[PDB]
């Protein structure tokens, strides 16, 4: 029937689910090397 | 059951991905950025202010020079201002007057437009003839044109209510390759950096990665509880903000696969109109329906401060190339040069 | 669908 999207569904959560995710502090700490590294360009600061 | 399989595989594997995400939630953003000077106090001006539409300004799209932009009308009107002079170079006459969105190619040489008409409108402003005239128009999208944006002078990506965005050779016409996987009105799109991925958000209150290459939907945030309408890449293609009516913004990291900050104060219950940030990233700012703008902290999550001159919503906003200055289009009919 | 665009281009309900 509406299988069609159910089968869709899984196949991408299946597809999203297979990654490597960086931990959250790593990510927010290259977050904050780029604005820093940065801030001597963004006027609307230095 | 068939289904019943299928219905259940796909929330295990929810919570497999919900499992995946909170195991890396080691530390907050706040926790990391709380040793990180506030930005303070950001009292930005009014510079310079563009006159010369009619009706309320509903999108708007700085060039690559940092200097001239696009901004369309309900007034009927596409103009290009010289954000120095205040002055006109172009004025173009839409055969619409319910445009949606407006871009700037980065050469210069281009602009486009798309709405109601379910239609993205490529000018030529660089003619050997000195008249811009429409070189060429990318009809396909079953729904009204929400965004478009130039990868280049060849090519250009649209989001449509149809809920698909498509990516265009515009000497053609052709449609390239077709994103779906959203399941509500696409409203906003921002190419990566580096050109090879785009982000999206839809009324499905979610954003999702694309790889323009294989034309797949890698990644999709979850989050918001209402329309997204504004999308946003973080100056080093690894982040991005959105803007849905849910009154918050919210920066997502690609690679942690999940939120990282919430925009938001109990005192602003408005929706946001669009979003953009600073040349290095530090700062946010965001439109709403108000009459007026914020200035986030993109790190502390604070807000720094506010662009307070519009009579109207505050309906499209960006920062030049340079992060010299900041513009925004609102339903007063006016745009202001902001720094 | 095309209310929300409506909703937009600045049209009341």
């Amino acid at each position: 029937a509406s299988i069609a999207q159910a089968r869709k569904l899984v196949e991408q959560l299946k597809m999203e689910a297979n990654i490597d995710r960086i931990k959250v502090s790593k990510a927010a700490a290259d977050l904050m090397a780029y604005c820093e590294a940065h801030a001597k360009e963004d006027p609307l600061l230095t | 059951s068939e289904l019943d399989q299928l219905r259940q595989e796909a929330e295990q594997l929810k919570n497999q991905i919900r499992d995946a995400r909170k195991a890396c939630a080691d530390a907050t953003l706040s926790q990391i950025t709380n040793n990180i000077d506030p930005v303070g106090r950001i009292q930005m001006r009014t510079r310079r202010t563009l006159r010369g539409h009619l009706a309320k300004i509903y999108a708007m799209h700085w060039g690559t020079d940092s200097r001239l932009l696009v901004s369309a009308s309900q007034d009927g009107k596409l103009i290009i201002w010289d954000s120095y002079t205040t002055n006109k170079v172009h004025a173009i006459p839409l055969r619409s007057s319910w445009v949606m969105t407006c871009a700037y190619a980065p050469s210069g040489n281009y602009v486009a437009c798309g709405g109601l008409d379910n239609i993205c409108s490529i000018y030529n402003l660089k003619t050997r003839e000195g008249n811009v005239r429409v070189s060429r128009e990318l009809a396909g999208h079953t729904g009204y044109l929400s965004c478009c944006r130039f990868l280049d002078d060849n090519q250009i990506v649209t989001s449509s209510g149809d809920t698909t965005c498509a990516l265009w050779d515009i000497e053609t016409g052709q449609q390239t390759t077709t994103f779906t996987g959203h399941t509500g009105d696409v409203m906003s799109l921002s190419l990566a950096p580096d050109t090879r991925l785009f982000v999206s958000g839809a009324c499905d209150a979610s954003a999702k990665l694309w790889d323009v290459r294989e034309g797949m939907c890698r990644q999709t945030f979850t989050g918001h509880e209402s329309d997204i309408n504004a999308i946003c890449f973080f100056p080093n293609g690894n982040a991005f903000a959105t803007g849905s009516d849910d009154a918050t913004c919210r920066l997502f990291d690609l690679r942690a696969d999940q939120e990282l900050m919430t925009y938001s104060h109990d005192n602003i219950i408005c929706g946001i109109t669009s979003v953009s940030f600073s040349k290095s990233g530090r700062l946010l700012l965001a439109g709403y329906d108000d009459f007026n703008c914020n200035v986030w902290d993109a790190l502390k999550a604070d807000r720094a401060g506010v662009l307070a001159g519009h009579d109207n919503r505050v309906s499209c906003l960006g920062v030049t190339d340079d992060g010299m200055a900041v513009a925004t289009g609102s339903w007063d009919s006016f745009l202001k040069i902001w720094n | 669908s095309i209310g929300k665009a409506f909703k937009i281009l600045g049209y009341p309900d």
